[PDB]
């Protein structure tokens, strides 16, 4: 509840828009507007790491007390870090979810937007910030069965960033259909069960539906061009259906690749033998869907929904949205998020990251739409430069087992991969390839680790983490796992990024780090 | 022709019922293979054909072309009946044969006209690949548009420079190919063909000079490359 707090927001302020995410601009551009709505001038932040926290804020030692927190909170007993707080209020809407109870109380300088049916963490203040010696430790450890089961076993993230702001705002006589699209941006940002879980997706089939299947404020005369409100249909999050031909999906898609084995040949013969059953032509299977003839393009999903029932891929039907403005197009919300990462370009100007952040935040406007096309372009070639290591690897087998996980190392960087999060993708593309498919799953379901050649930043062995698949919701030990060798030895380690699952070693102090970390 | 009744049965009872060589006969799969490659050249072997029923060598030559009609109707009625999915795109058909007996140049004569043939050749210069006309339409007043086509190229063959009859002249014959069996001819190769013998539709039929100007012409149902110099 901020119906009482929001109305305090008239004085000076800052709108931090926190460390790297799509969630940021989605849940802020709304309010970079709303500030001039209340006749408030706005002020924003490029953040890349907790690095950025006080090298930016320390430049601003004031008392501007209407303050944001997103994507952080798993940081410090935040007065102990943000000590220049005397009564300076903060406002949190963070997704960096599992927070310590040091940070809520002293309940002047924070606001608790936390309410859940999980009441399991109460005496942590009655244990840590309160703690004869023997029994104190008896409590300490026998309840750290639960407490250290928090914050020393795994980590995860929660819910939206401005769906709260939607919940505030649909009451305030605001129906920014565009901003509902922005909400969907934030949805498939990380609520995609392909990335991080919803589960209740199947019951948000009602939620925003009931928001807008309610609402057609022009229920009788809605046949105009601009800003026609959006419409629900059961659709895909297969890779980039729209502007490239079917065969590009049928190649560059994982949920084929995990179930159909496409990088090899029998994938292709088998594919053809299904395009028989669809009876689509081959030219027509190699022109952009928007480019093809029509009745095939029209009748596509009508057949594909049903007579894909039988062929090892059960989970291609999803629930999604898609729209245009006028007559140039029909965009799709899922045909955007893979464009989003395209300006996340890690060039060696020092200008690129922040100014590309400004560019992206300039992007989600209807007025600013030219540039997005170039992003789509880049994404396609990225998706096909994936292969630039896949078959060379999965057939050469760079794979390392290395005990009770699987082990990978790349040893040469890509300008493609200076931007880091490729390191998550290729893992999630290829463990399928051999380590899942040429075997039973018994050697398949373990997570994986991925070196990161830093050919540009002097050599620092960047990393990200991975789960086993088909049991995803069981949170990542990697939230902790890599503290192991850090805790056993510790070796030039940083946790400079917002995220737990991210680290930075030295170029050549990584193997003994492993042999420590093997366990 | 009530005879036409039984023939397609003997096909239809044959393309999707037969098994040879310890199962999964090609005819179950060649069509779909063809269908998956959009090829329209589904093949028959006469040896298998005579293994089932050699009757198709003796009611054939009174007109093998009506035999080929009675082939294509069956094939069509198999594809779009089984792949009505297919009913969009090209949706026409013909088949191939490979009577696998080598017979030779310089023997086709008075009694080899328009009948069951099997011959080779060796290729040399000919033209590009171009189209033709196909259909009966032109009228409405009381047509040279929207009138379907079919590609064309001219042949020229030559004969073996090895098996020659010792100073007998190397010879030459004018022969045809057609659209689907096209864009595979090049100078200096040989190609084994099913083959079939006729003349022009009308090659200068008249009181004329002291000898008629008559030609003799062939096309292939099947061509199987004999040279195949890559994999």
């Amino acid at each position: 509840l901020r119906n009482d707090f929001y109305r305090q927001l008239v004085g000076k302020r800052i709108l931090i828009v926190v460390n790297y995410d799509i969630d940021a601009i989605c849940a802020s551009r709304i309010l970079q507007a709303l500030f001039k709505y209340d006749h408030m001038l706005y002020t924003v932040v490029p953040i890349m790491g907790v690095t950025g926290l006080k090298r930016a804020y320390g430049e601003h030692q004031g008392d501007v007390k209407y303050v944001v927190l997103v994507n952080c909170g798993g940081c410090v007993d935040i007065v102990e870090l943000l000590q220049p707080s005397d009564d300076v209020t903060f406002f949190i809407c963070d997704s960096h979810r599992p927070l310590d109870v040091c940070n809520i109380y002293s309940d002047r300088q924070v606001c608790i937007l936390g309410d859940a049916s999980l009441e399991e963490n109460i005496p942590a203040f009655e244990t840590i910030f309160y703690d004869l010696k023997q029994r104190a430790r008896r409590q300490w450890e026998s309840e750290r069965d639960r407490i250290m089961f928090e914050y020393t076993q795994f980590s995860y993230y929660g819910r939206s960033a401005a769906l709260m702001v939607f919940e505030l705002a649909w009451k305030l006589s605001k129906d920014n259909m565009d901003l509902l699209w922005w909400a969907i941006v934030g949805i498939t940002e990380q609520l995609l069960l392909g990335k991080i879980e919803s589960g209740a997706y199947t019951l948000e089939l009602e939620q925003i539906q009931s928001h807008v299947s309610r609402l057609t404020n022009k229920t009788n005369d809605q046949n105009t061009m601009s800003a026609s409100k959006i419409t629900f249909e059961n659709d895909l999050h297969l890779v980039l259906y729209r502007h490239w031909p079917v065969t590009e999906s049928m190649r560059y898609s994982r949920y084929s690749s995990c179930q159909l084995k496409l990088w090899t040949l029998r994938g292709e013969k088998r594919l053809h033998e299904l395009l028989l059953e669809m009876g689509l032509p081959l030219v027509h299977a190699r022109q952009t869907y928007g480019a093809m003839d029509l009745v095939l393009r029209k009748e596509f999903f009508s057949m594909v929904e049903r007579l894909a029932e039988k062929y090892d891929i059960a989970d291609i039907v999803y629930g999604t949205f898609t729209l245009s403005y006028g007559y140039r197009s029909r965009y799709a919300a899922a045909d955007y998020v893979y464009a989003l990462l395209a300006i996340m370009e890690s060039v060696k100007k020092h200008k690129t990251p922040e100014d590309c952040f400004l560019e992206a935040s300039d992007a989600l406007s209807r007025q600013h739409k030219q540039l997005l096309s170039a992003g789509i372009d880049q994404a396609k070639l990225l998706h096909a430069a994936v292969f630039r290591q896949v078959q060379s690897s999965l057939e050469a087998r760079q794979v390392h087992s290395a005990g009770s996980f699987f082990y990978y190392v790349l040893q040469e960087e890509h300008a493609f991969f200076s931007y880091p999060y490729a390191l998550g993708l290729l893992a999630r593309f290829l463990l399928r390839g051999h380590v899942a498919t040429s075997r039973a799953r018994q050697a398949s379901d373990l997570p994986l680790i991925a070196s990161c050649p830093l050919n540009a930043s002097e050599g620092m062995c960047l990393l990200v983490g991975i789960v086993p698949v088909r049991e995803d919701s069981p949170r990542n030990f990697f939230g902790k796992a890599f503290e192991q060798a850090a805790q056993k030895s510790g070796v030039a380690l940083l946790q400079d990024f917002f995220e737990p699952a991210v680290v930075q070693l030295r170029q050549s102090d990584l193997t003994r780090f492993l042999d420590s970390l093997t366990v | 022709l009530g005879p036409r009744t039984e023939i397609a049965n003997r096909f239809q009872s044959f393309l999707r019922t037969f098994v040879d060589e310890r199962g999964a006969y090609t005819y179950r799969d060649r069509i779909r293979r063809m269908c998956e490659q959009n090829m329209s050249s589904f093949v028959v072997s006469y040896t298998d054909l005579a293994n089932k029923e050699h009757v198709l060598a003796y009611f054939l030559p009174e007109a093998p072309f009506q035999m080929l009609e009675i082939f294509d109707k069956v094939a069509k009625d198999m594809v779009l009946s089984i792949f009505p999915t297919y009913e969009r795109v090209t949706t026409e058909i013909h088949v191939r044969i490979s009577l696998p007996l080598i017979e030779e140049l310089r023997t086709f004569r008075k009694l080899h006209l328009n009948q069951l043939v099997r011959t080779l050749g060796v290729v040399t210069a000919t033209t590009g690949v171009l189209p033709q006309l196909s259909v009966i339409k032109y009228d409405c007043v009381k047509n040279m548009e929207q009138t379907l086509y079919r590609n064309y190229q001219k042949i020229t063959l030559q004969e073996s420079p090895g098996r020659i009859p010792a100073g007998r002249i190397p010879r030459s014959k004018d022969v045809i190919l057609l659209a689907d069996l096209c864009d595979q001819c090049k100078p200096g190769d040989e190609l084994e063909v099913t083959g079939i013998y006729t003349n022009n539709y009308d090659g200068s039929l008249n009181t004329d000079q002291g000898f008629p100007v008559f030609a003799t012409v062939i096309i292939a149902n099947h061509v199987v490359v004999k040279d195949s110099k890559q994999v």
